[PDB]
């Protein structure tokens, strides 16, 4: 019975790795959209 | 415990110069009991002139100098850098949307 | 705030922020938000997203609380993104009520010491008394394993923790953790002249507090037979109310 | 209006929300403050009752002589000619005549 | 507690055994066997596991 | 409630184990010296266990 132990990002760090690998993929495929939408209309 | 005000240490060796070591404290008004100037640690032993917390077991239990007693979420080991960092991501990013906030319109 | 660490906090309002920069930023500028406006709408021109700041943040804010939000996003980008906020709400918000869980849990199920054998199983709370007090001397011959123990932590500790004074004792066991083992009688005594200081567990020993008379003595007899009457009285119990009781119900908080 | 504000915050405070969405900035203070507060609350409940449920420490209502020399809903009890009786007969002191009679 | 009596063993007045069971009974209690055999003959099975 | 029960509660490992425990109920070839053993033995957990 030690357990008093608050969250730290050493137990919760994956959350944010995964913010940014969707951030990463957003800007991916919002350029890829907004450049084949410029294509298409063309 | 010395009875008396004068003390009398003598060690003996015999070619054992290497006794590990003798290494030892003694302790001034032991004597007297609590006067404003002294301080209680046991028994009839308020001693202070100056050895109230003097970083030494100074009394015969921890008693003087022993446990005498916002910045804090700023020293963080990389968290408060990486902390700082993105909140510099945000302020720029806060400066690039009241762009659009009040330059674009309707079509 | 306790369940989560004064740190995260902070990460996690950061991370609504830029998230939502992250979302105006789409909305704005993506090619599909524009929108007509008119509810039976013959192909007008003045379409426009419907994102502000305001809006975007406080979307972020709200799925952050898990009470909806007023915008309906459409795009492949604003949708892919407010899927990746709503997982890190989501993991967030649950993760926080099962460590609040932990807490009040650890907590509720916490034994407090009742009883000398479950001091002697604590590690922490250390043991002692007043040295050679007869108390310590028992356990010295102690056989019960429960005592047996008790005196082998107090000779680990060896002065380590054995007070001198009672009164010494009272004030270690007022600033720390403390067993103290000493006498019922000043404990009840000092109990109820005080507050913070508790009876546990029961008399470990018995000892019986008598009339010293030499061999020759024909007092003995008169005087046990003069206190089986004032004990059948109650008259005893009621002379231990004057010097006790009277004295010792002037703190109950 | 006060009709609907009023059933926004109480059906608020469950979760669920209302439609009634704060359109303007200083009304949306409110809503997110509110949000704060409901979510803590229900949460917090459910912490909490998890913890009873799986620790459930049973507790007596009588601890003492006197405590249930008080209330009446429980009975006594002693042998008949039980010194017990007898002790308690001619109770002398001071809570315990009560009991006796 | 409410009460506070004890048992004794029966003798009539001035029996010799008198002063050398009394004496007898405080050195038992003092070795505390009087605690070790009351537990023994008082023990049971115990309490079961209520968890 | 059932996972933490669950999650909580623990496989014996030990003689002790047996010796608090009640539910499940030992086994011995008695007179092979085991139980023979166990009589002779003056250990408390053992000597409970036995008894």
């Amino acid at each position: 019975s030690k357990e008093a132990s608050a969250l730290g990002v050493q137990n919760i760090g994956g959350i944010f790795i995964v913010l940014a690998a969707g951030l990463v993929l957003s800007v991916f495929v919002a350029v890829g959209e907004f450049l084949y939408k410029s294509k298409k209309n063309a | 415990m010395l009875k008396t005000g004068v003390g009398v240490i003598r060690m003996w060796a015999d070619e054992g110069s290497r006794l590990s070591r003798f290494r030892m404290l003694f302790t001034s008004f032991v004597e007297p009991p609590c006067t404003s100037s002294t301080f209680f640690c046991h028994s009839n032993m308020c001693i202070n002139n100056s050895l109230v917390c003097n970083g030494v077991q100074n009394c015969a239990y921890p008693w003087d100098e022993n446990h005498c007693k916002l910045f804090e979420q700023i020293t963080k080991t990389h968290g408060t850098i990486i902390g700082v960092t993105s909140g510099i991501v945000l302020v720029l990013l806060i400066i690039s949307i009241l762009v659009q906030v009040k330059q674009p319109r309707k079509k | 705030l306790n369940p989560l660490s004064p740190d995260i906090w902070m990460y996690v309002l950061l991370a609504c922020l830029g998230v939502s920069c992250v979302l105006f930023v789409i909305a704005r500028f993506s090619p599909y938000e524009w929108y007509n406006p008119h509810p039976c709408n013959p192909d007008s021109d003045v379409v426009e997203n419907n994102f502000t700041l305001l809006n975007s943040f406080w979307f972020g804010v709200g799925a952050l609380m898990q009470q909806g939000s007023e915008l309906m996003p459409k795009a492949l980008s604003t949708r892919i993104v407010g899927g990746i906020w709503w997982f890190f709400t989501l993991i967030i918000i649950s993760s926080y009520t099962a460590n609040l869980a932990a807490f009040l849990t650890v907590e509720r199920m916490e034994s407090p010491i009742d009883s000398a054998d479950d001091l002697a199983k604590q590690t922490k709370i250390e043991y002692g008394a007043v040295e050679d007090g007869a108390t310590m001397t028992f356990f010295k011959k102690s056989k019960i394993s429960t005592y047996d123990k008790m005196w082998a932590f107090m000779s680990s500790r060896r002065q380590s923790v054995l007070v001198k004074s009672n009164e010494e004792g009272i004030q270690r066991v007022l600033t720390s953790d403390y067993a103290f083992l000493m006498e019922s009688t000043t404990i009840e005594f000092v109990t109820q002249r005080n507050c913070n200081l508790t009876q546990i567990g029961g008399l470990i020993d018995s000892k019986g507090y008598g009339v010293g008379t030499p061999m020759g003595s024909p007092y003995r007899d008169k005087i046990t037979i003069a206190i089986l009457q004032l004990q059948e009285e109650g008259k005893l119990h009621m002379m231990k109310e004057k010097w006790w009781r009277g004295n010792g119900c002037p703190e109950e908080e």
